[PDB]
């Protein structure tokens, strides 16, 4: 009945955010979901869109007819631009999207390490990790003093005696 | 005590592409590429006109298939396929070339070039153009000698453009089945229209001879075209075989033309158009049609391309 | 006791381009734009045809050189430098268009038109086109007056096309030296050809004057071409200086033609030809010809564009 | 006679993989290659590679002729937007292998990291970093202490008395 | 006792955009599309010729204006709007694709062609082409029959190409304002005109008739081209209404020709140009001419695109 | 009156540098540029402008007529081709300038990390970090000994009792 962080495997519970906590003390086990990364992947994404979103003002017409077809020769011109056109479009199309996709992927990779590395740093000597995206924590944590730590308000000088005690022996 | 940082995950993963994987799972993504088709041509917005059975070069010349549109205004214009700009078997010169500058002329006005004439008929009429009983072109005249067999004097006619804008001037060839038939009605000898302008210098003689028979008839005649600069003058020099124009044309300003085979609608609001309907979308590609018109997201060959929306889909260990 | 994490590296670095860094040493690389080329043109599983002397319009009209082509099939077409469409001096107008139109027709399928004559010589024949003796075009007829300054009579000989694909039909007028030269081959007078359809109208006059001398000759005969759509008609009314097509050419289905000065090779299987060779290659781009045709990697202007397949390369501290 | 990792040197002498470990103890030096970090980075980079061999099913015909040249305004019309595309798709491959080529180099150093976190969090408080890509540890490592770090099966409960112990005194 | 590790920042920060952001504030940035234009023609190092009132094809023919310009050379050449290729009313048939090719000439060498003629005059003559008193094209000879009404004999001149280049051939076709005019000049009949090349052959007739008065004529003078191959020979064959070529251009080699209407500057070293001035710049992109010509940056929509040259700025915690 | 790193704020006083150090001691505080990563960073962006730079050898000339107009026909073929084309390199440029902003910035945060995680190895259990990119050093380090770091010769070992003496109590 043990609890694990990223590296090899998401929450499918976590279900109103997309990064968040897991603790378990003496009051049990407990998830919630952090706001500001959350956000911030969710800016980010939304700002792709936003830019994929930003049509043209170019107008195009008819260059050519599909009830009375053109002469021949302007006629295979045409066609040979046109296709020659939408090979590049395509081209750019599959490539925008591969190399979006593949910065969606690893800013959302990054936003997780920032988490990871800002409540390690508030944590200080107090804890280690445990190579499961988890931190053991060596003093009491309540459930008050889990919400410390996902609000940014645990001060570790209270509990650092405590804590390397513990850790040591 | 323990605490762990973690990321939401689903069973629903929806796979995209990358520069390393193909059908890597990601929690959520979207199309970037439209397939969605609207059967109709969305014209809120847009004053338009459905040609039908009218041929947009026939709104120049006038056949009575284009009567009500001898000086129409638009600002999208639909071509159909049942269109023709003829009833007297025939085609313009320069054909397309005058369609695309119809297409965004925003409709024509007429005026009249106010020719006259004498010893000679002017009621060229035709079954092929009937309006009520044989007629002809509403713009043009078809000149005839006078009886039969009867000499076709020479002409000299002139019209010079006073307006600021460029003016549509349209002529046409007659080419009769035999030189019998030219000879009745414009009389023996050579024929020869010359056409002169102050950019323009071409010439014209008729081609008699036997052609298949397009509405029961084997005689054509083939327009040609060209644009009068503002204070320039035409002169329509000839002897017969000639086919005068009784009105000019001016372009009235800015539209935009499709060849369309589904039905308006007046209700939805579009700008890019194909000839199987309108495409409205936010989506920067479309896989419709590659001549789609307008203003549209670009064409690509492909059918799907997926935009990860979401982080990449890692499924819980059990 | 002691562990370290490290990464290869080699003294075989190959240096790359990035964003920042250009000659960046990587450890392994590969090149993406094919500079390896085949100089054969590799024909296995395509059926392939080298007309060699044989111009692809000849093919059409029927010169000696083209005698063996008269109703070809392929899937691959080769037109050779030395190639011609012509025994008596002349050309096609229009030429590049049919080209194009005959290297994707899988070949031509003839069939006779059936006209018949009267009161007229059809044994038209020139040195130039020499088959065994004198002769001329194999698919047409060099229509002449009688005996010498005879008068050629008006005649109107008509084609429908009883089939469901568009037939190629092709004419001639022969430009003589001389009016004289063309009186005495087709009586005197002005002489005129027209030919009808019922999507095409044209009118055609020669024009005898004195030329330089191609093969001995200072006459031309140049051809004229049209597509002929499924139960339409053409008709030719003509008084002389025709030369008349015997059969009409229908295309065969899908091809694709080349130009090339080297050899054939029906071992190799290619896709993408340039007149040099055959590129055969899964490299995305390549510096061979930008003109290449088929199915062929992107033209770049630059001749190496290396891909790194391996890490940074960094040396070991000695 | 001592040993170094990444940072400052490549190893040329790791000739059966990409990543891998080098060691010193009683037993004397060793150097063996990571499996799943070598395999990862291959299984990225040849997922470029047929990427890139994609191959196109557009065909395309001749638009004119190099034995008769065709009409001047068409020809010059003709040549201008080829030479036009050319220059697009020159643009293009030049763009693309100096993107892909920054990204390959990036997500090996990527890689590489992963690796040497993955070692920092098995050893948890019983080494330290000595800035080279290496790890001091704190106890005695035999061969087959090595082995159990290397295939991820070191307990750091079993030598924790004794680093810490090595670490504070 | 503390270090702390930091990053420079502004007050003074500049925003760009990204693949996520847009308007995210960097240290520094720099433009990457030109907008500095240089209204002056920047012809340093290059040998160039302002044509003025001389139209480029008026260098072949030679109208008064050009004069200055019938054996010219350059490696930049300019033309300017109030130039004219005529003196008596008329233009050139395929007009565009000569200048085009005049434009990258690298200017003209002339030839004479050596025709001689007897029974006829050359001494045709226009106030249109006022050279001190009446004049015509100095590279050009206007013939007539000899006294008035009079008939013009049938005529045959040839010439050969005996240099390694090809040779710009240049004739006209005069169009008399009425037949009682062509008839004065060149006697009664219809008039024809040949020309025979080994990879040419075509035909001209004059159209007279009334056309609007330019420079107070109402005839015209249109002119036709062809490049005559090495060693191969063109043939005139014409009985009146003829305007002959006394001599042959040759190109000089290679050059690059541009509309302008600035001034020129010789001081100024560039190498990208449009009808405003020069464009000298490193940037990749320019928003100035979609038409710019020579050697230039990409042309772009956008005014505007800054790179970032330095970090995100982020701003210090007061 | 404390002072802070990189993490929420950047130095407006950094001004002979784009990365550098800042410290406080008994002699007061102090900040100085470092010059490896500074030159680094702006070696990498000089390397994008100089790739910008490279011209083409790509000549075009006129395909139609300002003062004369051309046919309709080839000529509306001919701006359907030229306005085809300009679609294409705005796109490209807009592509181009907002992917190096993406990696302009990021590789200029990368720096600062290593930098960061240098001085940390440097230091290695003689400091404990603060949460705000700067380091709690639990010994005496006189100016002289701020510039031992700064310079990569700061040796751990001269310190190392000193301060774990002060971290554990
Ligand atoms: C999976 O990804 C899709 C694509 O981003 C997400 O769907 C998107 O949801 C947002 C908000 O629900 C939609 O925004 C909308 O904008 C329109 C136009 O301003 C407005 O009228 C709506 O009221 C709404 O604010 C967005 O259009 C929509 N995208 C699509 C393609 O439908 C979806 O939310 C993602 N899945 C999850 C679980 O978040
Ligand atoms: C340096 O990079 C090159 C390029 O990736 C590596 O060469 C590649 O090696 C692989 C395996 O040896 C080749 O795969 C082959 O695929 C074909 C087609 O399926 C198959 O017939 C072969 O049996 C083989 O499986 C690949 O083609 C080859 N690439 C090239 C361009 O030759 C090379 O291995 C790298 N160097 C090192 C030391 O790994
Ligand atoms: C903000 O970014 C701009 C753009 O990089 C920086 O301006 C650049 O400064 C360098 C050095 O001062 C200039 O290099 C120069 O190269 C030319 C040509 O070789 C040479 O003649 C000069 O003597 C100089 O070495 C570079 O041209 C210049 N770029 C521009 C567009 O002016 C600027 O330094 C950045 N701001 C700060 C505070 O660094
Ligand atoms: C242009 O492409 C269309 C699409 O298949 C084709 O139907 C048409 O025949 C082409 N034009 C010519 C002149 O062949
Ligand atoms: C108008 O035409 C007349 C002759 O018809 C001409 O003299 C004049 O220059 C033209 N322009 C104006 C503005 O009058
Ligand atoms: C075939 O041609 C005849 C006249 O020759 C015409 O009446 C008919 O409509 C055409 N089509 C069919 C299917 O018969
Ligand atoms: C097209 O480009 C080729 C390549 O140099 C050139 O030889 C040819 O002359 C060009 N076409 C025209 C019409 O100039
Ligand atoms: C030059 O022209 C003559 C005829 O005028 C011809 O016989 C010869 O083949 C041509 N070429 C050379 C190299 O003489
Ligand atoms: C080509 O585009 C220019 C730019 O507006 C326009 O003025 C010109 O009329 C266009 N060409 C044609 C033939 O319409």
């Amino acid at each position: 009945g043990a609890i694990a962080g990223f590296i090899e495997n998401g929450w499918e519970g976590l279900i109103d955010g997309w990064y968040g906590f897991r603790h378990q003390n003496a009051q049990g086990e407990g998830t919630a979901a952090d706001y500001k990364s959350t956000q911030s992947a969710i800016d980010q994404i939304t700002g792709k869109l936003n830019r994929l979103i930003e049509k043209t003002n170019q107008q195009f017409e008819l260059i050519d007819n599909e009830f009375n077809e053109v002469e021949k020769q302007i006629g295979n011109v045409i066609n040979w631009t046109r296709d020659s056109i939408t090979e590049v479009w395509s081209y750019n199309a599959e490539l925008l999207v591969a190399m979006e996709n593949q910065h969606t992927i690893d800013l959302a990779d990054s936003e997780m390490d920032k988490l990871y590395e800002r409540v390690k740093r508030q944590l200080r000597e107090n804890a280690e990790e445990d190579g499961t995206g988890c931190f053991e924590i060596f003093h009491k944590c309540d459930d008050d003093c889990m919400a410390s730590i996902r609000n940014n308000t645990y001060d570790h000088s209270k509990y650092r005696e405590e804590a390397m005690q513990n850790r040591i022996q | 005590d323990k605490i762990c940082l973690g990321h939401h995950a689903v069973s629903n993963g929806t796979k995209v592409n990358t520069l390393t994987e193909r059908g890597v799972e990601v929690v959520n993504a979207t199309e970037t590429v439209e397939r969605t088709n609207i059967p109709r041509i969305c014209s809120k917005g847009k004053r338009t006109v459905d040609l039908g059975q009218c041929g947009l070069l026939g709104t120049i010349t006038g056949p009575p298939q284009c009567d009500q549109f001898l000086e129409f205004s638009a600002d999208l214009i639909i071509e159909r396929r049942e269109g023709s700009d003829v009833c007297y078997p025939g085609k313009f010169v320069n054909e397309e070339a005058l369609r695309q500058i119809l297409r965004e002329s925003g409709g024509i006005d007429k005026e009249a070039m106010g020719f006259t004439y004498s010893g000679i008929r002017t009621n060229g009429a035709t079954s092929a153009c009937r309006r009520s009983g044989s007629s002809f072109y509403a713009e043009m005249k078809w000149l005839l000698s006078n009886t039969d067999n009867a000499a076709f004097p020479q002409m000299t006619k002139s019209y010079k453009n006073t307006r600021k804008s460029p003016a549509l001037i349209v002529w046409g060839i007659h080419h009769s089945v035999s030189t019998a038939e030219q000879t009745k009605l414009y009389g023996s000898g050579n024929k020869l229209v010359t056409v002169g302008s102050s950019n323009y210098q071409q010439s014209f003689v008729p081609s008699p001879g036997a052609r298949p028979q397009v509405n029961g008839l084997s005689g054509r005649i083939d327009f040609h075209w060209l644009m009068l600069n503002p204070n320039d003058t035409v002169t329509f020099s000839f002897n017969g075989a000639f086919i005068a124009p009784d009105r000019a044309s001016f372009l009235r300003g800015k539209s935009m033309g499709i060849q369309s085979g589904v039905q308006v609608d007046a209700n939805c609001e579009g700008d890019c158009y194909h000839s199987g309907g309108t495409i409205i979308s936010n989506l920067p590609f479309q896989n419709i049609d590659s001549r789609a018109v307008g203003k549209c997201p670009r064409y690509v060959k492909q059918r799907s391309l997926l935009l990860a929306t979401g982080m990449k889909n890692v499924p819980e260990i059990p």
